[PDB]
């Protein structure tokens, strides 16, 4: 039994970022972490090791530059049995349809049972790639998992997804299948010292396009399916702000709370 | 011309953003020349027609699949179907959680532009241009789709307007393909308080911090006669329950006519619950927090200091 875990290291831009020219903004005002999602996701998968006395494994995978290696290890830390980068310098700014090309090619090599992915990322919040990767590998598949009734080889799986204004609904899907998992499916871990220790021993597998058959000619912006033409920070409100003391702000607060009884 | 709305349902009823898809179109077709087809999808869609039958609507596409409601086998074959049947230049979807179930799969199997939760669209020329989100809406990133017979845009719900009024599509009829999906419906499932459907609230997000920090929030809304709320992180925490959750997936605060946020950044999924409130304060230490560019006043600061002093003048 096997589950692939896809994950991305997603960028949070600090206050006062620019931008270059016009294209993006300043490779300097990022900071990288695990995408939010990606730990439910993995966290689930771990689930499923954790309950079954059969050996399951749980293998993450990254489509990243270098950078990454560190979130990769974190996951390591946290229980995961493997951990993959797929990378070239070609690959970079390829949409999700593209990401979803090249995770495909890696999760057909490792031939899991059941994949899973995160509803969206925190950054590009595109909420595409993994029904993507579902397409091109041609399994069935959900979006928007809250729960999840799984035992390593069934073969059909009973899954919740989670409505607009709040009901959930059961889903009886086929598996293998992938799906892309929700926050509050599950309460994550943290790792334990031991973990970090360990996992500071374990290898990070490099894996470049042509391991999986693809080439300069399948990835990267080039072969996505919209092009940036430019970003820009939007123009933030027409409200009003407040400045002084607490005593203020706060005097104020309640002025307004008060003209409003 | 085409340009290609598909609709959406559940349990039933048509939900709104529809309506707003519509909207979409229209304010975007270049010629009045062009058309505007809507396709709706499901073994008992038929029902939905005098609801659908309105402004903006050219033809209204019937598509009776296997089931009653969503399931993303089914939608990918009849809206692959219809795009081949009327080769619009561009196919317009609500980003919504159904659509995250097939969207994305479309764009993917042959070479369609693909776009989603898309909050401006305009064309320039010849020229479809795209206006979408980056590193967490701090930046808006417009797009375009060199090449592209046909795009296929994802649009974020309540953006666009609807129309007022009533029309005539020519309706028609079709079968979905036939599609042994690999997926099967079964209940939907809900899981007293009160309905957040009421005046005056007091909302607390991540901000906060842990759980023992409620207790004085909690407290200081009991004291200015608010209603408790949050977003979603303190509610999955489980922290407060579902019940007071505002956003796209709890309540949508309607009545609410004040609403302070308190360490709340303003998500996408939030506002959505509550965006629509006439005043809105918001008090988060972040001055480029989205949450600021709704509200109508401002304050930078803890939200901790803020807390005790308002619960001090009160
Ligand atoms: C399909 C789906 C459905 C969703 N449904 C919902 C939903 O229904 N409701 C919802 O809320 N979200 C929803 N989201 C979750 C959403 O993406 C965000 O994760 C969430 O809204 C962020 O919550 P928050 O603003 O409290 O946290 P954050 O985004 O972490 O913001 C915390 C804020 O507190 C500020 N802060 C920290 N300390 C202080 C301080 N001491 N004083 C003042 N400010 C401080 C920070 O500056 C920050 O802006 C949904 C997401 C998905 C994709
Ligand atoms: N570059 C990537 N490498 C690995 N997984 C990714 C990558 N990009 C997206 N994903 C998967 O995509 C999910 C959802 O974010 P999105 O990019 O909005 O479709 C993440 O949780 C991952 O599962």
């Amino acid at each position: 039994m096997k589950i692939l875990v896809a994950v991305k290291q997603t960028a949070a831009l600090e206050e006062d970022f620019e931008i270059r020219d016009g294209m993006d903004v300043d490779e300097d005002f990022m900071m990288y972490d695990l995408n939010e999602w990606d730990d439910f996701s993995l966290e689930e998968a771990m689930k499923i090791k954790e309950s079954s006395d059969t050996d399951v494994e749980v293998v993450v995978v990254s489509v990243g530059p270098d950078r990454v290696d560190e979130s990769l290890r974190k996951c390591l830390a946290k229980g995961a049995d493997r951990a993959v980068r797929v990378w070239d310098d070609a690959a970079e700014g390829s949409d999700a349809i593209v990401v979803g090309r090249i995770l495909t090619e890696v999760i057909k090599k490792e031939a899991p049972d059941m994949v899973f992915a995160g509803v969206q990322s925190s950054d590009q919040a595109y909420a595409s790639t993994g029904i993507s990767v579902a397409s091109y590998l041609n399994w069935p598949h959900a979006a928007v998992v809250a729960d999840l009734q799984y035992k390593p080889g069934d073969n059909k799986a009973v899954i919740r997804r989670e409505l607009e204004g709040g009901m959930l609904q059961e889903v009886e899907i086929n598996c293998p299948a992938v799906l892309t998992i929700q926050l509050g499916i599950n309460k994550p871990r943290y790792a334990s010292l031991r973990g970090i220790k360990q996992a500071a021993t374990k290898p990070i597998e490099e894996v470049s396009l042509a391991d999986i058959g693809l080439s300069a000619n399948d990835v990267g912006a080039a072969q996505s399916m919209s092009r940036v033409r430019r970003m820009y920070i939007p123009e933030k409100g027409r409200a009003t702000m407040i400045e002084g003391t607490i005593s203020e702000q706060a005097a104020k607060i309640i002025q307004i709370i008060n003209e409003f009884k | 011309s085409k340009i290609l709305v598909i609709a959406e349902h559940r349990r039933n009823d048509l939900r709104p953003v529809s309506l707003e898809l519509i909207g979409a179109a229209n304010g975007l077709k270049k010629s009045g020349e062009d058309k505007v087809v809507v396709a709706v999808i499901g073994s008992q869609a038929d029902a939905f027609v005098p609801a659908l039958s309105v402004n903006g609507v050219d033809e209204l596409v019937v598509v009776k699949g296997s089931s009653i409601d969503f399931d993303p086998d089914v939608f990918e074959a009849s809206v692959s179907a219809l795009i081949a049947a009327h080769n619009p230049s561009v196919v317009l979807l609500p980003h919504s959680v159904d659509s995250l179930g097939y969207a994305s799969s479309l764009a993917s199997k042959t070479g369609y532009g693909f776009a989603t939760d898309v909050y401006i669209v305009e064309y320039q020329g010849d020229e479809l241009v795209a206006t979408r989100g980056g590193y967490n809406q701090k930046v808006n990133v417009e797009v375009d789709f060199p090449g592209k017979s046909t795009v296929v845009l994802t649009i974020r719900p309540s953006v666009f307007k609807p129309l007022e009024g009533a029309g005539s599509p020519v309706v028609s009829n079709v079968d979905a393909p036939s599609v042994q999906s690999r997926s099967q419906n079964k209940d939907y499932v809900e899981v007293d308080i009160d309905i957040t459907t009421v005046d005056f609230i007091m909302s607390i997000g991540r901000g906060i911090g842990e759980e023992t920090n409620v207790e004085q929030f909690r407290e200081l809304a009991d004291e200015a006669g608010a209603t408790l709320c949050c977003s979603r992180p303190i509610a999955d925490a489980g922290w407060l329950p579902k019940s007071r959750q505002v956003g796209q997936s709890g309540k949508v605060v309607g009545s609410c006519k004040l609403y302070v946020a308190m360490g709340i950044s303003g998500s996408i999924q939030h506002m959505a619950g509550m965006k629509h409130v006439p005043t809105i304060i918001a008090v988060n230490t972040d001055p480029g927090a989205s949450i600021f560019t709704i509200a109508k006043y401002g304050i930078v600061a803890d939200i901790f200091d803020i807390e005790e002093e308002l619960k001090a003048q009160l």
